């Protein structure tokens, strides 16, 4: 706690047990001020197969959504060679260190 | 030539047919007995190893040489018996594949 103290540290590993395993990662983010605070809506032009209306949003979104994010070239080798299958069962989230800065 | 130098290695075991004469004569003679009956044996046997092996953990990022089928399509599989019966040895397979660190 305070200004001083790291309220977190840095963890990406792999843990591979029998039956369970476990993929650690953590990275590194920039987040900036989308539309100057404000919201806005967005819309196309004309009649055509590509038209839409809808808003845009001064929030940012975290997306691990993807493989390789918490696997490495290593690991998916270990993993597909010797496994007929897998399936997610928990996740956990974490956010720490925050600084926010002045330009 | 490799493996495991041993004080004390696996015993060797041995088997033989036990001889059978085949009639002697009515007549009494000290000589050894020349004549048998020609026989054989078979069976099965069975071996059980119990082996203890060294689990694999490194760091490395990038993916590794690994032992792999042959990729291409061929007459006869790898490994396999083919239309004569006969059983057939592709590669010999070395065990040295994942890397270390020196
Ligand atoms: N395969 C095998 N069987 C038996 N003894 C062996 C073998 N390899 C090395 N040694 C010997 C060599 C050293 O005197 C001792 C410890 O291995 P040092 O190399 O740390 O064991």
């Amino acid at each position: 706690d305070g200004v001083g103290q790291s309220s977190g540290n840095w963890h990406c590993d792999s843990v591979w047990m029998g039956d369970r395993v476990l993929t650690k990662s953590t990275r590194t983010w920039s987040l900036p001020t989308y539309n100057n605070h404000l919201y806005k809506q967005i819309n196309g032009s004309g009649t055509g197969d590509a038209v839409y209306f809808g808003y845009s949003t001064p929030w940012g979104y975290f997306d691990f959504n993807r493989f390789h994010c918490h696997f490495s070239p290593r690991d998916w080798q270990r993993l597909v060679n010797n496994h007929w299958g897998i399936r997610p069962r928990r996740l956990n989230f974490k956010l720490f260190n925050i600084q926010v800065k002045e330009v | 030539m490799g493996g495991f130098g041993l004080k004390n290695p696996p015993p060797q075991i041995l088997i033989k047919n036990t001889p059978v004469p085949a009639d002697p004569p009515t007549q009494f003679s000290s000589q050894k007995i020349n004549s048998f009956i020609t026989q054989y044996s078979t069976g099965q046997m069975t071996v059980e190893i119990e082996w203890e092996l060294r689990k694999e953990n490194s760091k490395r990022w990038n993916p590794e040489i690994q032992y792999t089928a042959n990729f291409n399509n061929s007459a006869n599989a790898q490994f396999s018996v083919n239309n004569n019966g006969l059983y057939i040895e592709d590669r010999t397979i070395g065990t040295r594949y994942l890397t270390h660190t020196l």
